[PDB]
RNA sequence: CGUGGAGGUCAGUGACGAAGCCUAGACCGUAAGGUCGGGUCGAACGGCCUCUAGUGCAGAUCUUGGUGGUAGUAGCAAAUAUUCAAAUGAGAACUUUGAAGACUGAAGUGGGGAAAGGUUCCACGUCAACAGCAGUUGGACGUGGGUUAGUCGAUCCUAAGA
């Protein structure tokens, strides 16, 4: 479909950038219907959208 | 469909004003009604009624 | 109505036309003169082979400084190309004409293209 | 004819002389060419885990040999490929050197 | 400017119809000449209510919109039902 | 010899087809020109005696409009770079998701404003034209929603000056 809007709102609700949200690829037609921050708050709650942890920058060599 | 001038030309100087406020209330509720209804022909009659009263009042 | 010069019997025939198309006049004239005169199924097979670069279209009049190929021998030239847009438009109009002939109730195994013509839109 | 074989594609000699910017985008086409030659098909699909192992080390770091596994299958409805296709996949081996070509049983 | 010129129309978009529900806030359209005193007065006198505050904004189309909040002793749902629109 | 208009006459031609236009079909005159036939077409128009003039073009690097050859030709080569699968769709190198590979590298390809712009913001639908290939995409196209202040600005003060 077109989940551009859902990506934007999900990234704004979780508190990360658009490069750290994971929209599940098997449940596309559930995110197609989530058009409110409440629905997205439900999807992040149950697990269809996750947060994609931060890339490491180690300081062992330093 | 409205008031008549030779009717209005004898009424007292107070029933005229009360008629005015009645017609203005009618228009006020009619706007809220037209906020949903497709098209209403009572508006063109009530405006000209208001005006035909105000003419005699002024006179 | 009022097609160009067509000497034939109008009872055993079908027509098809398209106007104001966003194609190239120079490229479409060649892919029309290529199938001009062939049979219907043979022409459709040919146009299907051109889209896979198995066969070519001889560019005979609008052919300045285009390159030579080895697929121009079948026809007797060296210059040839593969206009995809024009081939697609022509092989749509051909299917329209075939359906029209079937409607009129003509025998599809005997159909040859007897008239085909292109010119310029505004 | 449904069948499944294992292959070793010598990828060193098919990239010799190519520009550095286009080595990993070209092993892709070389593998599709390989599979078309061998399985005789026309539709070739690569598992997305073969893409990872082709691009593991960047554009200009493709391996020398790859151990593959090809399967000829029957295609489904709304097909124009009459009716076969190939599915290429990677296999896991210590080295990719010294292996002949075998037939996998199902 | 009578209180029939002051209050012109109610606003009935489904974004506005949620403030009357949750926020307890009547959205109105008033005249470009009214001020936050006259709006308060006209509402209080037409519907016998307790106004807590009025906010206003001049829209891009040209008119002026009012956000009239009521006190905890009234119900904008019922008042809008009396006016008719819900 | 031919052209636009004016006076007189031929009780002139005409929807059973006036004028115009096409015609390696025909007849007359040294020529300028005139007259017929056939095709198209649809409402007015000629011969003779005279009056009158914004009265006849191949050129003026002439004016306005339209059209060719060159020519499918020169060209679409800055900013290191893309690949696999699925989904939607009539249709996918270019839309959406997931996976991998790179880039800007805090004097940023990031986050805000002043002036200026004026609805470009958001949602839904949609592809005739436009975004120098494409397109299901779009700041495009159609229809609606959206800007809340006793404390942030103006408002008040005066500077160069009027």
């Amino acid at each position: 479909a077109n989940l551009r809007t859902q990506k934007r709102l999900a990234a704004s609700v979780v508190g990360v950038g658009k490069r750290k949200v994971w929209l599940d690829p098997n449940e596309t037609s559930e995110i197609a219907q989530a058009n409110s921050r409440n629905a997205i708050r439900k999807l992040v709650k149950n697990g269809t959208i996750v947060k994609k942890a931060v890339t490491v920058h180690s300081k062992s060599r330093t | 469909a409205g008031v008549k001038a030779y009717e209005l030309r004898t009424k007292s100087k107070e029933q005229l004003a009360s008629q005015l406020v009645d017609l203005k209330k009618e228009l006020a509720e009619l706007k809220v009604q037209k906020l949903s209804r497709p098209s209403l022909p009572k508006i063109k009659t009530v405006r000209k009624s208001i005006a035909c009263v105000l003419t005699v009042i002024n006179e | 109505a009022r097609y160009g010069a067509t000497s034939t019997n109008p009872a055993k025939s079908a027509s098809a036309r398209g106007s104001y198309l966003r194609v190239s006049f120079k490229n479409t004239r060649e892919t029309a003169q290529a199938i001009n005169g062939w049979e219907l199924t043979k022409a459709q097979k040919y146009l299907e082979q051109v889209l896979d670069h198995q066969r070519a279209i001889p560019f005979r009049r609008f052919n300045s400084s285009i390159g030579r190929t080895a697929q121009g021998k079948e026809f007797g030239v060296t210059k040839a190309r593969w206009p995809a847009k024009s081939v697609k438009f022509v092989q749509g109009l051909l299917q329209n004409a075939a359906a029209n002939a079937e409607a009129k109730g003509l025998d599809a195994t005997k159909l040859y293209v007897s008239h085909i013509q292109v010119n310029q839109a505004p | 004819d449904v069948v499944t074989r294992e292959y070793t594609i010598n990828l060193h000699k098919r990239l010799h002389g190519v520009s550095f910017k286009k080595r990993a985008p070209r092993a892709v086409k070389e593998i599709k060419k390989f599979a078309k030659l061998h399985m005789g098909t026309d539709d070739v699909r690569l598992a997305p885990e073969l893409n990872q192992a082709i691009w593991k080390r960047g554009v200009k770091g493709v391996e020398y040999r790859l151990r593959l596994r090809i399967s000829r299958k029957r295609n489904e409805e709304e097909d124009a490929k009459n009716p076969l296709f190939s599915y290429v996949e990677p296999v896991l081996v210590a080295s990719a050197k010294g292996l002949q070509t075998v037939v996998v049983e199902e | 400017l009578d209180s029939y010129k002051v209050i012109e129309q109610p606003i009935t978009s489904e974004t506005a119809m949620k403030k009357v529900e949750d926020g307890n806030i009547l959205v109105f359209q008033v005249s470009m000449k009214a001020n936050k005193y006259q709006i308060k007065k006209a509402v209080k006198e037409l519907y016998e209510v307790d106004v807590l505050k009025v906010n206003t904004l001049v829209r891009p189309n040209g008119t002026k919109k009012a956000y009239v909040r009521l006190t905890a002793d009234y119900d904008a749902l019922d008042i809008a039902n009396r006016i008719g629109y819900i």
